[PDB]
RNA sequence: UAGCGGGCGUGGAUCCCUGGAUGUCCGAAUGGGGGAACCCGGCCGGCGGGAACGCCGGUCACCGCGCUUUUUGCGCGGGGGGAACCUGGGGAACUGAAACAUCUCAGUACCCAGAGGAGAGGAAAGAGAAAUCGACUCCCUGAGUAGCGGCGAGCGAAAGGGGACCAGCCUAAACCGUCCGGCUUGUCCGGGCGGGGUCGUGGGGCCCUCGGACACCGAAUCCCCAGCCUAGCCGAAGCUGUUGGGAAGCAGCGCCAGAGAGGGUGAAAGCCCCGUAGGCGAAAGGUGGGGGGAUAGGUGAGGGUACCCGAGUACCCCGUGGUUCGUGGAGCCAUGGGGGAAUCUGGGCGGACCACCGCCUAAGGCUAAGUACUCCGGGUGACCGAUAGCGCACCAGUACCGUGAGGGAAA
RNA sequence: GCCGACCCGCGAGGGCGGCUGGAGGUAAGGGAAGUGCGAAUGCCGGCAUGAGUAACGAUAAAGAGGGUGAGAAUCCCUCUCGCCGUAAGCCCAAGGGUUCCUACGCAAUGGUCGUCAGCGUAGGGUUAGGCGGGACCUAAGGUGAAGCCGAAAGGCGUAGCCGAA
RNA sequence: AACCCCCCGAAGCCAGGGAGCCAAGAAAAGCCUCUAAGCACAACCUGCGGGAACCCGUACCGCAAACCGACACAGGUGGGCGG
């Protein structure tokens, strides 16, 4: 288990602008050490990460009819790949 | 019917068993990620592939 | 408390004050009251070390009688409380 | 479980009402609501469509579901109840006094 | 739970029943901390370049008992929850008495600890007047009797008779062997284990005599099985007219019935669907003396010897509770305080005491069933039919109201 | 259920005729009860009266042109005016927890209006070895090995541990 | 783009400064030093190098229409800046 840490690529102009730099970012398992992220994404993209940052995102609250609702919580993660490489998959 | 199929493949996955188990699972795990990875972008996702690949991993892990 | 060879939990019971003559009539005035067992501490040598006893006054000799049974036993090496247990 | 009922997907007569006596192959059988689709009860839907995709949907008068009790199976002889006979191995079903 | 979108199924899916696997973090929560669902570690092994970092799997709380000679370890158990019921330890007041204080409410409410499909109680140191009955528990009755009671309000048995159920057992002591350690070294003291022993026509021990062995008794423990619950299957008998939006209504001519209970189908159906009568079914898991089998354990006589028969106990007095019993002439069962024996020429009891006559063997433990309850499943109802009925027929202990116990709708 | 001037009964009631309604109803004769409401400052819900009345929550204050728009005293912009300035500005904590930002939109919320918003639907947004807190310490206090006590539940309590603006 | 002179001046800084007075003014670790067990082929101090460095909060309001007052309530709420 190690592809389970990386969830999915974040799709935002803020995330995209990171591609211009050496900073690919994406969703991650809630309980996940920045260090284990390093090792997860490192061996999942054949690249070498240098600097990882992390955020918690309180899932906004939606609702339907007279019924209250609560979206799940997620963990943003922004990685700084070594100066001289890229993720062609994330580029897309 | 795909059950009877993959099942025998697992006792067949006894060349190396625990080793090929982890190997094969790690592979399908990657494929699973590659799947939802392309699924989120939209223009590379159908549907049934996921739940089939998920439960696929399951029995393999069994 | 009361735990020991005695085993006598203190019980409560009525303590009625009466007024009367006895061979003429008799009346009263009631209230509850806790009766404690007369119980005393009993220190004793017993092999190595010393050892006490929060025992009752009734079964005082019972302890010393039991101390005799203890001679026919093998005990040693730091055994303050443990002695009591193995001590019947 | 036990949701099973009379016939399945085949030839069936209808003693319902607006389409009494009629006959046709039952193309569908929804057990949840306990009703089957034949060729009798067919009402006109005016609606364009619930989903915006595919602009035209159809003022179609397609087949409406029908209570699975008003329909009765059939064979060489018209309209018959259903008996069952465990085969020399399996479990087939014979009609009133004939096979299948 | 439709829709966008994409699939599986006679190579037998979806579903139902049984077993198994995975099962994050909290919670008895148990490696440590903690503001429950969070934070931080020690030990072994793995992963990433991997020594700092991080992750993964295994493991480390405490208390009880036996083993461990010691220290340390090893094993077994405990902890927490449960609608009501059950036992034990504690335990009110309003109210009644038309005031109130003894009484009553009541050993109720509540608190607490424990137990399990039950709990408790239980093989007489019994009852009580019959030279009688024969463990215990529950239902009739006895009986609103006997009695209790500021003889006020009120409280309220037992024996006996009739029923359900039926069950009887192990041990302590004398005495023999044995292992251990202690000393005042002995023909012993004590502890552990084994044998022996369990009674009220009194029983047992030791010695002698009997021939004293084959059978006789037989589990509450164990083994197999019947049966039963946990999915299910079979299952008789109708067609056309007629009114209508719709036949099952009305008509005509038939049929079944070990099935004419009930539900549904466009309305009013035995014969259309589901069923009902009747009868089938278990690989697996749960139950099971109902049946059978084995094992534990158990069985006799006479004479002598007088060894043993459960201790701070019986017993007596002071203080009290229980009983119908409020000190009453007050016994009996239990016992906080003080004094304090004996082993069958023993000891309790039969309502103060004595005597006679008679019942019974205390101070060790276990025992099914008959009985209580209903969270859960099923059946039924001169029970409700949305202001009724559970607070809740509807995503309710919710929204909303409270710091909090807690309160609590409408629909 | 709505209406009747009709028939029966002293009456409580029953019967008939029209209208609605769309599926249950239960003679004669008997049985059993959650059996009849106008009042309880009765309980629940619905609707009236005051009444188009009082009040729109600080007397710091508005005017005009243009624009958007189905529709603007109330939304945007410009100009002129007025108000605060140890505040009516600015930074942090507590508390609140998505109200921040950006599209589309106005039924209700806003004490009027609304194209606007702290409102509805959707998307997006919070990046730390150095700031704050924890892998640091201790205070009151809590806790609690040992130890003491208490019918049970439990109460003290050294070391240690927890505990900070 | 200039970015340089003169002046006022803190309650803030050097801070454990000093003086006086009586009511007499926390604790533990970090840190320095000393020796025990142990070890002294270690360990520790310093210098340079490479490498490693996690968990939680960061939006927004914040004297108020977002917090406590059932309300966009003339009420209440601590610290700093306040020309
Ligand atoms: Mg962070
Ligand atoms: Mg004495
Ligand atoms: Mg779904
Ligand atoms: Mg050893
Ligand atoms: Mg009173
Ligand atoms: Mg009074
Ligand atoms: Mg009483
Ligand atoms: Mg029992
Ligand atoms: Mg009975
Ligand atoms: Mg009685
Ligand atoms: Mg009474
Ligand atoms: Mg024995
Ligand atoms: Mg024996
Ligand atoms: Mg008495
Ligand atoms: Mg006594
Ligand atoms: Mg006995
Ligand atoms: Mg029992
Ligand atoms: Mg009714
Ligand atoms: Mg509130
Ligand atoms: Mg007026
Ligand atoms: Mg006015
Ligand atoms: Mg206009
Ligand atoms: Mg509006
Ligand atoms: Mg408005
Ligand atoms: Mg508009
Ligand atoms: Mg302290
Ligand atoms: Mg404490
Ligand atoms: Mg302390
Ligand atoms: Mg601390
Ligand atoms: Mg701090
Ligand atoms: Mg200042
Ligand atoms: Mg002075
Ligand atoms: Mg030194
Ligand atoms: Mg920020
Ligand atoms: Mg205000
Ligand atoms: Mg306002
Ligand atoms: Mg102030
Ligand atoms: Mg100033």
């Amino acid at each position: 288990t190690a592809y389970d840490v990386i969830l999915a690529p974040v799709l935002s102009e803020k995330a995209y602008a990171g591609f211009a730099e050496g900073k690919y970012t994406f969703w991650v398992h809630p309980k996940a050490t920045k260090t284990e992220i390093k090792n997860a994404v490192e061996t999942a993209f054949k690249v070498k990460v240098v600097k990882v940052n992390t955020l918690h995102v309180r899932g906004k609250k939606k609702r339907l009819g007279r019924y209250l609702g609560k979206r799940p919580d997620r963990k943003k993660a922004i990685v700084q790949v070594a100066p001289g490489q890229k993720i062609e998959a994330l580029e897309g | 019917m795909k059950l009877s199929e993959v099942r025998k493949q697992l006792e067949e996955a006894r060349k190396l068993s625990p080793v090929e188990l982890e190997k094969l699972v790690r592979e399908k795990k990657r494929e699973l990620m590659e799947l939802r990875f392309q699924a989120s972008i939209g223009q590379l996702s159908q549907n049934h592939k996921i739940r089939d690949l998920k439960r696929q991993i399951a029995r393999l892990l069994t | 408390s009361g735990k020991r060879p005695i085993v006598a939990n203190s019980i409560q019971r009525r303590g009625k004050a009466k007024r009367e003559g006895g061979v003429g009539k008799k009346t009263t005035g009631i209230s509850k009251r806790r009766q404690y067992p007369n119980l005393q501490k009993v220190r004793v040598r017993v092999a190595g070390q010393e050892i006490t006893f929060r025992v009752a006054a009734s079964h005082i000799p019972k302890v010393y009688e039991l101390v005799e049974r203890a001679k026919g036993l093998r005990l040693e090496g730091l055994s303050p409380k443990e002695i009591k247990k193995e001590l019947l | 479980r036990v949701k099973m009922h009379v016939k399945k997907g085949d030839t069936v007569l209808v003693a319902s009402g607006k389409y009494k006596g009629r006959v046709g192959k039952v193309k569908e059988v929804l057990p949840k609501k306990y009703a089957v689709i034949v060729e009798g009860v067919n009402i006109v839907k005016k609606a364009v469509r619930v989903s915006p995709k595919y602009p035209q949907g159809g003022f179609i008068e397609k087949e409406a579901p029908l209570h699975a009790s008003k329909v009765r199976p059939i064979c060489p002889a018209c309209g018959k109840p259903t008996r069952v006979r465990k085969k020399f191995l399996e479990n087939g079903k014979k009609i009133r006094v004939c096979a299948k």
